């Protein structure tokens, strides 16, 4: 009955990839139990949480 | 024969540890999305459910050994685990094809691929073209040969 | 070699693929079954379309909205977990399944 | 004349058939009614084997009852099944949607066994669908037909087999059951014969008659002339009836303890327990006509029997013996031969009663372990009939039935015709049938036992060729599913009228000559060596005492559609089965003129369609309309036959009926009323006829084409009604419900000038492609705006406008007026699905005249697009200025086979002229073979000659000769069939005479405006991201693997990277493109298309490692 | 030309010579068999199952017993396996 | 037959719904099936949610929910060629004449920007945020002009004076 | 009782008849196509017959 129009959930904003100037963000080394070591970037005005789901 | 694949693990820097299994990878969302239609009538490509019961198994069969479980009950889920995992890369290999509801059997990773479903003869060789077009011809003995 | 494959290839050197192969691949563990929250229609948590793993489903937008501009771009918000970037790295971020 | 209302069609018949033509339709109707149980069935069931008559859900429900449990100690029993009124008449039905239903009520019982009690209830069975009055079922409003299926019947099926490693005969026998298990006596490549029951291993038969219990001593009584059951009873290596019952145990089962006894009834129960194996009442009645197990007892007890294996064994070694006949002891005697899976005595028809039948069955099924899962778990003293059953899968398994099988089909109708044959149409493919990739070519073949049952003309061109036929003229149902087939049997030589009904083994005991004998009206054949037909399909002269049945007609063995081919006689096969495809694919014109020349099948063809509206009681009319008849009865009651004006039918064509009879006329039982889409005065009419020329004129009717004169666009000669839909939805969402309302978000007001007040466009309105039919809004939600659009929004004052427009609009190339707005709604207590408010259908009509692209056809096969419409003035005119309206082409007279056009053509123009044959220097020879008010006849009189009982060519040419002039003194036409034509274009005469004459030609429904397509960008697919296909969406053409071998052959190879990166799937070189090119730039260099990218995450994602690498 | 193209081995597989000289016709039991006589002379190659339900090449007249044959003449009516007549009559 | 239950609920249907619905979607169910049966008909929304103690409101939302997913591989076609993913117009996707409209629309609002001073077509930009997707507001604009905010609010009243005549209008209507 | 290439054949025996000459020897076959193109050199091609 329908025209068969499909949408996945999600939002499509065209902007222009800029590459000049971003946020700042510092990096967070967070390592796990079996000696790995990940890093995650957070921002500067960022609470950094001491345990991370990697 | 068994030289051939013996000689073939020997040449290469291959270990034949990978053909035992131990983390199995997952085909990103848009390639099995689940896209909602006009009217809320969800579709999903029929990965997630093979993705959904090999997460089952697993998830289950983890806490029977958190749980502390007699070995029947254990090797049961291993067995169903391992089938499953079977189904996801091939379905209807093994024996019984896993159905989906009406019977109908679910299209495994495989049969992405196989037949003239399959990614390579119906999506990579030939493709749908834009700028086309389609017509009922008729006799045009006017044209010239260039027309 | 590539990754998002810019037109200068030579080889396409198929091979076995190994655990750690696998797990270097993926971008986090898929932990639950849940494929999508049956009201609000978003993708869980550690689910099969988990955002905090396969990225973000609106682009440049954050899980919890605190971030929505291409400025935080390639930043992670520390509360959902979600990195800030395009919602076509979903068609190209893997998961995997510690069996 | 047989009809009340006939216009007088004057045939060419030399014979006088007895049997007329049947009700085309019964092979439906007497199919349901059979299944209801109706007294119209009953009594005609009466009429023969009066014992047992028994409906469809009688039968089911007589295997069903009774239910008991798994200890027998309580058991419901249903009964006497039965039917209400319906629930809404039929128009009702098809206008609101609703499915055409009446209620079943069974009289279920329940016996409690230890205490003894009844509980006679009324259950309600279920909302059951049921055939209309024309044959065709009515699904949600839809209109739906089930198709008829072929299936080989149930029984014992000996054949024999070649070795080239041994050079030997080796026979089979596979005894088939309905929902039971195979098996099978096989002799093998050494002389062993081998049980192989359930597809096990060899095993050897003596094994399994010591299963049977039967000792090697009675096995040796029973085989002592069998030398192959011999070697076979000596070597068994296994003695001790349970030691070879667990044999067979763990040969079919293992897996499972031996347990004696567990082994012992499951032999019982393999093919003796009868809820397990169950070859039917066709299957029993065959068996026991195959070996001749069965004086004269009724066919009952449907499972398997002792005595029956014991016959198949023996009749399988016997067959291997080479005997020629077999009596078994207590039985008649049968002959020893194999069978055929083809011919229609060993291939069973499953009409639509059997088919309901069979769905019934599998609902009652589960139903009945629902029923004993439920009856042991409650208590006892409190259940009733209406606690144990569930309906549910009874009117879900209906359900499913009709809606989604590859049987219930769409019911397809442009004219009446296809609607008549696509009822009756017999198709080989389904649940049980053989599939296309499993379709052996042997079926697809003919074979003569179809002559009567089946038409070898009538079948699908494409690849469904010879699976899908059509019935004959005159074929009937037998009540097993075999199909009858009417003859005259001839006693010593004197044809009697008693007109038997014969299946196919009663036509292979026999012998059956020709209905086009000589024949005295005494009998007596003239000739004493006869046409005839032996058993395997020989045809010898056999003296004329020997022939006891001929033929009702000729025409026989063919189908329906095919016997509207006038001159069937002179076409090839190939050719007829494209004008038989062909004449079910016209489409209704505006004004339906019937055929000059045709066949006596149309007036019969069209009345039993049911397109046209019959008078079912004589009277007088007592008033004409356009949209109803009140006629009055004789006795005091008056009915009005409502019209059914402008329906849209099933493939959007016209379906208007207008009525023929005027203000004061009498009307008799069974008088045409009412033409309906292709009739014309009752008879079928599905073109128009067209004077026609035969010459090859300046290249634009080269290679099949077709050009026309402007008179047809003129006149509106050739001019369809075509009738579209479109219907949207107003459903909720989250974010509240969609809208219908005339207010529409950044949209212009020219066109909110068609729209009312309330969304939908006026009635009369004519809409163009893309304008608004219902104007429909949604709430969107709330985004983030882009800075640009935000301050055009802040520059021009406009607001968000936080609803999105997502209208209906009346797609590309589609145009016309608005005949009607049906609007349901939510508020107005309609039947809506969940959550939908508002649903509203839109009926755009438009007038599509003819043009160049549209298919055109004749009546044989000559078919071809139009190739240019000229005007009148410059097209070839006869010495009258008659100018010709379409001109074929020669070149696709010879060497296609079909000169039934040319013969049709001349007695055209013969018909449309009129002739009068002198006989006043006596009768002239060739008109003596001539019937009686043939030797003259007025202009334009319609003739009809039969398919077989044709026109005689020698008497056609004596015909051509015979003609009368115009208006002047002036033959247009010679003796020979040609005019001098003089040439519109240029203005000289043509050189030689030209075949000119009157012509049959239909409007075929494969016009341009349904298949020109172009798309430029459109949509896109889902997971990879390419374009879409077909006409529906835009979509773009199948650049498939044989296209990329030619742009490599040509090494184009530029083209080609175009063709599959920057048009198809490298997605940010798309938009590249189009603002390359709209920039006036250069096209940029393509990239990795996005399906190599889905096929890299595919073999990522199945572990294999697949890196890409530079150097 | 499908079985051709495959390189099956084909369905009326005549076999054909494998060395000079002349040949042992004879009619077996319900089949043909057929020995070949070099002239080096050698190991006489022998053809068993050749069925007598196909026909003998008929050449210039149908073979004769003892007549003189080539290095890779087909033998009897067929269809040589190329398999055979690449090992017989080298890559050329 | 807890534990049966519970896991069936859980890990029944793909979209995963908690359990408290899953049992009232089954307690409709229930309730709508035996008046199927007793009743005869299947009966109206507004009598089922009168039988359940709720709103017809509660009883659509219910349906809604019970609703689960269709496999996107299942074969549209009567024709086995043919399969549901290859029907779905991605909406989702690049209208690709959206694009280059809206470049030109950058084009042509640069140009009829152009055509202001420096100091309005600063204003204006950094009021939308054209430069970089955050606009900032007329503090921080006339912080960067030197200005009040006050008069950054009479230059932009008197550039959206400006922008709203006709000879800077005409190429920009027709772009909504 | 493996099939390699002629043009391979012949030059691995010319790696191989230098630093002590062994020479691998072999037959002509006559393979059919579908068994040819399936045992090509590169796998993409055989992987989409
Ligand atoms: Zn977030």
């Amino acid at each position: 009955d329908r025209v068969l129009r499909g949408s996945r959930l999600g939002a499509v904003s065209y902007e222009t990839d800029r590459n000049h100037d971003l946020a700042p963000r510092q990096i967070a080394r967070y390592r796990t139990d079996n000696g790995e070591e990940f890093e995650v970037p957070f921002a500067d005005d960022a609470e950094i949480p001491g345990t991370w789901l990697c | 024969k068994r030289l051939k694949v013996v000689a073939a693990f020997q040449q290469s820097g291959n270990s034949p540890m990978g053909m035992v299994l131990d983390a199995v990878p997952v085909i990103p969302p848009e390639l099995r999305p689940m896209v909602q239609l006009d009217g809320g009538r969800f579709a999903t490509s029929d990965l997630n459910d093979l993705y959904r019961r090999v997460i089952n198994r697993n998830n289950r069969l983890k806490r029977l050994i958190d749980l502390g479980a007699p070995e029947i009950i254990v090797n049961n889920e291993k067995r169903m685990l391992q089938e499953s995992v079977d189904a996801l890369f091939d379905n209807g290999r093994r024996g019984r094809p896993v159905t989906g509801p009406g019977n109908r059997p679910l299209k495994s990773l495989s049969d992405l691929l196989k037949g003239k479903q399959g990614r390579f003869r119906q999506n990579l060789l030939g493709k749908r073209v834009d700028y086309s077009g389609r017509s009922v011809i008729v006799v045009g003995p006017q044209l010239k040969l260039h027309q | 070699g590539a990754m998002l494959d810019v037109n200068f290839f030579d080889e396409l050197r198929i091979g076995l693929a190994t655990a750690e192969d696998i797990r270097q691949w993926s971008y986090g563990e898929v932990k639950k079954p849940e494929t999508i929250n049956y009201r609000t229609l978003k993708p869980e948590k550690d689910g099969l379309f988990c955002e905090k793993i396969f990225g973000p489903t609106r682009d440049w937008e954050c899980y919890c909205g605190k971030y929505k501009r291409v400025r935080f771009k390639g930043i992670i918000c520390e509360r959902c977990g979600v990195e800030v970037t395009r919602a076509k790295v979903r068609r190209e971020r893997m998961g995997h399944i510690e069996l | 004349n047989s009809v009340p209302g006939a216009p007088n069609r004057v045939s060419f018949a030399k014979l006088r058939e007895p049997l007329e033509v049947p009700g085309l339709l019964d092979v439906q109707t007497d199919s349901f009614e059979w299944l209801i149980g109706s007294p119209r069935w009953r009594e005609s069931a009466a009429e023969r084997g009066d014992v047992n008559p028994v409906g469809g859900l009688e039968e089911v429900l007589y295997e069903l009852s009774p239910i008991e449990d798994f200890s027998g100690s309580m058991s419901l029993s249903f009964s006497d099944p039965r039917f209400d009124d319906v629930k809404a008449p039929v128009d009702e039905c098809k206008d609101k949607d609703m499915t055409y239903a009446a209620p079943l009520f069974v009289t279920a019982e329940f016996i409690n066994n230890n205490t003894g009690e009844i509980k006679s209830q009324t259950v309600f069975m279920g909302d059951f669908p049921m055939m209309t009055e024309k044959g065709t079922f009515i699904i949600n409003g839809t209109e739906r037909v089930v198709v008829s299926q072929l299936v080989r019947s149930p029984g014992v099926y000996f054949d024999e087999t070649i070795d080239k490693s041994t050079d030997k005969t080796l026979h089979s026998v596979k005894v088939i059951p309905s929902r039971g298990a195979w098996l099978e006596f096989d002799v093998d490549k050494r002389d062993t014969v081998g049980v192989r029951i359930d597809r096990k291993r060899r095993q050897p038969v003596t094994v399994l008659l010591k299963a049977l219990g039967w000792t090697s001593e009675q096995i040796v009584e029973r085989f002592g002339f069998s030398e192959i059951m011999r070697s076979t009873l000596e070597k068994d290596n296994t003695v001790g009836t349970d030691e070879a019952l667990l044999d067979i145990y763990r040969k079919l089962r293992p897996g499972e303890p031996p347990t004696k006894e567990s082994a012992q009834t499951l032999l019982e129960n393999l093919f003796f327990k009868e809820k397990r194996y169950d070859l039917a009442r066709v299957g029993r009645y065959k068996v026991n006509k195959k070996l001749g197990l069965h004086v004269g007892e009724p066919i009952t007890s449907s499972t398997l029997t002792e005595e029956d294996v014991v016959a198949t064994i023996e009749y399988l070694v016997r067959l291997h013996e080479g005997q020629t006949t077999m009596t078994v002891p207590g039985g008649v005697e049968v002959p020893v031969e194999t069978d055929d899976i083809d011919h229609f005595g060993n291939r069973r028809l499953r009409t639509v009663g059997e088919l309901i039948q069979n769905q019934i069955r599998v609902g009652m099924s589960r139903m009945e372990r629902v029923v004993r899962e439920r009856m042991t778990t409650q208590d006892v003293e409190a259940i009733t009939p209406q606690t144990l059953i569930n309906i549910r899968p009874v009117v879900a398994a209906i359900k499913e039935f009709f809606g989604t099988s590859q049987l219930s089909q769409f019911m397809d109708q442009n004219n009446p015709l296809s609607g008549l044959t696509h009822k009756r149409r017999l198709l080989a493919l389904g649940p049980g049938g053989l599939s296309r990739e499993r379709a052996g070519l042997e079926v697809r073949d003919v074979h003569p036992s179809h002559y009567g049952r089946m038409c070898p003309i009538e079948t699908p061109e494409g690849p469904n060729i010879g699976l899908i036929g059509s019935l004959s003229v005159y074929a009937r149902v037998n009540p097993f599913g075999f199909i009858e087939t009417p003859y005259r049997k001839v006693v010593d030589g004197v044809v009697s009228d008693e007109i038997v009904y014969l299946t196919a083994d009663e036509e292979d005991r026999h012998v059956v000559a020709q209905a086009n004998s000589p024949i005295d009206a005494d009998g007596r054949f003239v000739e004493p060596r006869v046409l005839v037909r032996r058993k395997a399909g020989e045809v010898e002269y056999v003296p004329s005492s020997e022939v006891d049945y001929m033929d009702v007609s000729p025409r026989q063995m063919v189908s329906v559609a095919t016997a509207m081919i006038p001159f069937l006689e002179h076409d090839d096969a190939n050719r007829a089965l494209m004008g038989a495809n062909m004449q079910r694919q016209a489409v209704p014109l505006v004004r339906s003129e019937a055929p000059l020349v045709g066949t006596g099948m149309e007036l019969r063809a069209a009345i039993d369609a049911g397109d046209v509206v019959v008078a079912e009681e004589s009277g007088v009319i007592e008033e004409v309309s356009a949209d109803y008849i009140t006629v009055m009865h004789d006795n005091g009651t008056r009915r009005t036959y409502r019209m059914r004006k402008f329906a849209r039918s099933n493939h959007g064509t016209c379906a208007n009926q207008c009525p023929i009879v005027d203000a004061g006329d009498r009307v008799e039982a069974g008088q045409v009323i009412a033409d309906g889409p292709c009739t014309d005065d009752g008879e079928m009419a599905l073109g128009k006829n067209l004077l026609v020329a035969i010459m090859p004129w300046e290249g634009h009717n080269y290679e099949d084409a077709i050009i026309l004169s402007n008179r047809l666009v003129e006149e509106d000669v050739l001019t369809s009604i075509h009738i579209e839909e479109h219907e949207i939805d107003a459903r909720d969402t989250k974010l509240g419900a969609e809208e219908i309302t005339r207010d529409i978000p950044n949209i212009s007001d020219e066109v909110l000038a068609d729209l009312d007040e309330r969304g939908i466009v006026r009635i009369g309105a004519e809409v163009r492609d893309g304008d608004i039919l219902v104007g429909k809004v949604t709430p969107k939600g709330e985004t983030e705006l882009t800075p640009e659009e935000r301050l055009l929004r802040a520059i021009f004052g406009e607001k968000a406008r936080e609803v999105r427009d997502t209208s209906l609009k009346v797609p590309h190339g589609e145009s016309g007026k608005v005949i009607g707005i049906r609007v349901f709604s939510r508020e107005d207590e309609d039947e809506l699905p969940a959550g939908v408010n508002e649903l509203v259908r839109v009926y755009v009509a438009q007038k599509r005249k003819i043009s160049d692209g549209d298919k055109l056809a004749g009546r044989h096969g000559n078919k071809g697009v139009i190739g240019k419409i000229l005007p009148v003035e410059d097209m070839p005119f006869l010495a009258d200025g008659t100018p010709v309206d379409i001109i074929l082409n020669t070149h696709g007279v010879p060497r296609r086979m079909n000169i039934g056009q040319i013969l049709e053509t001349h007695l055209g123009w013969c018909a449309h002229s009129g002739w009068k044959v002198d006989a006043a220097k006596g009768v002239p020879d060739w008109a003596a073979r001539l019937p009686d008010e043939l030797l003259e006849a007025q202009p334009n009189a319609i003739v009809s000659t039969p398919v077989f009982d044709g026109a005689q060519e020698a008497e056609l040419q004596g015909l051509l000769s015979c003609t009368l002039p115009n208006r002047d003194g002036d033959v247009l036409v010679d003796a020979d069939g040609k005019a001098m034509l003089f040439d519109g274009r240029s203005g000289e005469p043509f050189p030689y005479p030209v075949t000119v004459g009157y012509m049959y030609i239909m409007k075929l429904h494969h016009l341009v405006d349904d298949k020109i397509h172009a798309r430029s960008t459109g949509p896109y697919s889902m997971i990879t991201q390419q374009p879409l296909g077909g006409k529906a969406q835009f979509g773009g053409q199948r650049f498939g693997e044989m296209e990329c071998w030619a742009m490599q052959a040509y090494g184009a190879a530029y083209t080609l990277q175009e063709l599959l990166t920057i048009k198809s799937d490298d997605t940010v070189g798309r938009v590249k493109v189009y603002e390359a090119i709209v920039k006036g730039e250069n096209i940029p260099e393509p990239g990795i298309p996005e399906s190599f990218k889905v096929l890299l995450k595919e073999l990522q994602s199945l572990c294999l490692n697949v890196e890409v690498l530079s150097s | 030309v499908q079985e051709l193209f495959e390189a099956r081995v084909p369905r009326g597989k005549a076999p054909i010579a494998d060395v000079t000289g002349r040949v042992r016709l004879e009619d077996g039991e319900r089949f043909y068999k057929i020995t070949i006589v070099p002239d080096d002379g050698g190991e006489e190659v022998v053809y068993d199952k050749i069925s007598k339900r196909q026909r003998l090449r008929v050449f210039k007249r149908v073979l004769s017993d003892g007549d003189h044959v080539e290095v890779g003449q087909q033998l009897m009516e067929g269809s040589a396996d190329p398999h055979e007549v690449l090992r017989v009559q080298g890559p050329r | 037959r807890q534990a049966i239950t519970r896991a069936m609920a859980d890990q029944a249907r793909t979209i995963r719904i908690p359990v408290h619905m899953v049992e009232v979607i089954n307690k409709l169910g229930r309730i709508q099936r035996e008046l199927l049966q007793d009743l005869g008909r299947e009966p109206t929304p507004e009598e089922l949610a009168k039988e359940m103690d709720i709103t017809p409101e509660k009883v659509l939302e219910i349906q809604q929910y019970a609703r689960e997913p269709i496999s996107l591989d299942q074969t549209i076609g009567d024709e086995g060629d043919s399969q549901l993913g290859d029907f779905i117009e991605d909406s989702e996707a690049v209208v690709a004449v959206d694009a280059v409209s809206f470049t030109l629309l950058q084009d042509q609002l640069q140009s009829v920007l152009d055509t202001l001073s420096e100091r309005e077509a600063g204003v204006v930009r950094l009021r939308f945020g054209l430069t970089d997707g955050q606009p900032r507001t007329l503090d921080e604009i006339g912080q960067v002009y030197g200005v009040t905010r006050e008069r950054i609010r009479q230059i932009e009243s008197k550039t959206m004076s400006k922008l709203r005549h006709p000879s800077r209008s005409q190429v920009l209507r027709d772009y909504l | 009782g493996s099939l390699i290439d002629r043009a391979e054949f012949e030059a691995e025996n010319r790696r191989v008849v230098a630093e002590g000459g062994e020479p691998a020897a072999g037959r002509p076959v006559l393979m059919g196509i579908t068994k040819a193109s399936l045992a090509t050199d590169s796998w993409l091609s055989a992987a989409s017959f």
